[PDB]
């Protein structure tokens, strides 16, 4: 396989 | 003398980052003026990135639901909307340090400058290509989504890429700013790939133009070449077709060096047909495609 | 994922470029608090350029000798000194957009940003590493002295390089914002060369452990080495001891792909001796030197 | 070759 949003964890 | 990949100075879009954030789901968004821009992804929850109906999870939200920061200064979110994959969230702020810009969507082939950021602030800078595949092959980490990409003219940005996502292969995957994607990929979890890849054949011939610049002549040869000869090499190992266009573009370089386009298209023959035999061209013992004949000439002649 | 050369935004540094000009000789300066800082070069004719003595052709300028424009903003000079091979031009206005900053004199091996300038205005920024000859491999023309090396923690600016000349060869010399040249150089048009190089190992082994966190395995073997035995292998292609200080800062990359320091000197000993045989690592044909360990852990994913 | 001081010229 998928590919990765690569938005962020707070 | 020398010869890097370089990248524009970031000091205008460094002013323009700022981070938003969306439940726990944080990324970076591009203020100018009174609104932010940045992925639709923000919105986007934990346990359904697989399929999301955005316009869903869109609806579903409120201003107060996009906390938007600029530094610690907090931006108040008065309106929001969905354009292709990317949010605009209208503040009440407008950017005081907005520079003048534009959103342009760039060809295959081309390059900018890539700012990376995590949590709304800038982290580094380096230079991209837009793949014929149109990936870019960056540098990108969780949080990143929502850094741009960029070429600067005198002071006018023109913003060209916002990153999104990586493929399987590493390779990365954006939109321009308008939000529509560069190459067959949406935003989401799903199977994706990339497509397979060319070389860029006029930017090899712009860095040995650079080259030559610089001092490297070996790889020269008192041979010429037809672009029909040409081209049939080429495509043999996997280069993209040249063109008249390409030609033209490259005259300039041409006309420096006074080594004629298909003069050097004979050159880039012998290295595709022999190898490099252990030589470097530029510090590289691979042809290099990722600077435009625009690139060889801002920095040669240090614009 | 990915792994490429990555400079330090260049914001606070851009807004500290002016351009000084004395006669029809101008450069780049740096700009913070009430003084501006540039090669003394600047005071140089075309023909005081091979054995200039620059006590001489400073006693014999004013202030309103050099002119210092920031944009267009013309900036009084109120005081000159000359510091080794750098000048110290105090002026009337402090730069309001100066940094938290400090001067910092690196070390071979070490990397850090240039932000290329011409006439005061940033041109381009790239990353460089201080080869162990003290030569940078720049980019750079006339009219680039006095653009900066620099590295960036948190929004703290440690000033290391400014540039000066460049050598035969087509490297590049300069000095630290005290005036110091890095190497055995001076800023005169004399014939002058760069002693001969050596590959940085720590940098090329923290270059394999970036291409493993990234996922090119191919080069690891089974195999470990001695520290000694590595150390011979590295003198007979010309790179750089290996050193146990050496080692230990590895240690990060080391606990985090789980492969051992002398385990990866195993596979870059194979490297040398057999190449890649076609294959590449992070995109290149070559060993990458100019890459610290913290350059790594800053960029890669831990 | 010589250094090259690389100042520039100007006007």
């Amino acid at each position: 396989t998928s590919a990765v949003l690569q938005s962020g964890f707070r | 003398s020398g010869f890097r990949k370089m990248a524009f100075p970031s000091g205008k879009v460094e002013g323009c980052m700022v981070q938003v954030t969306c439940g726990t789901t944080t990324l970076n968004g591009l203020w100018l003026d009174d609104v932010v821009y940045c992925p639709r992804a923000v919105i986007c929850t934990s346990e359904d990135m697989l399929n999301p109906n955005y316009e869903d999870l869109l609806i579903r939200k409120s201003n107060h639901n996009f906390l938007v920061q600029a530094g610690n200064v907090q931006l108040r979110v008065i309106g929001h909307s969905m354009q292709n994959c990317v949010l605009k969230l209208k503040v009440d702020t407008a950017n005081p340090k907005t520079p003048k810009y534009k959103f342009v969507r760039i060809q295959p082939g081309q390059t900018f400058s890539v700012l990376a950021c995590y949590n709304g602030s800038p982290s580094g800078v380096y230079q991209c290509a837009m793949r014929p595949n149109f990936t870019i092959k960056g540098s990108f980490l969780n949080g990143s989504a929502g850094s741009v990409g960029f070429n600067i003219d005198y002071d006018c940005v023109s913003f060209c890429y916002m990153h999104h996502m990586e493929l399987p292969t590493g390779v990365h995957a954006g939109t321009d700013l308008e939000g529509n994607f560069y190459g067959p990929f949406v935003d989401r979890q799903t199977a994706q790939a990339a497509g397979t890849d060319t070389t860029i054949t006029v930017n090899v011939l712009a860095w040995l133009y650079a080259a030559v610049i610089n001092g490297d002549r070996w790889f020269l040869n008192r041979f010429t070449t037809t672009l029909n000869d040409f081209n049939l090499v080429a495509m043999k190992y996997n280069y993209e077709p040249l063109t008249q266009d390409h030609v033209d573009i490259l005259g300039p370089l041409s006309a420096q060096t006074g080594i004629a386009v298909l003069d050097m298209c004979a050159s880039l023959k012998e290295l595709l047909q022999n190898g490099m035999n252990g030589r470097t061209i530029l510090g590289s013992a691979l042809l290099e495609d990722e600077f435009t004949p625009f690139d060889v000439v801002r920095q040669c002649s240090g614009v």
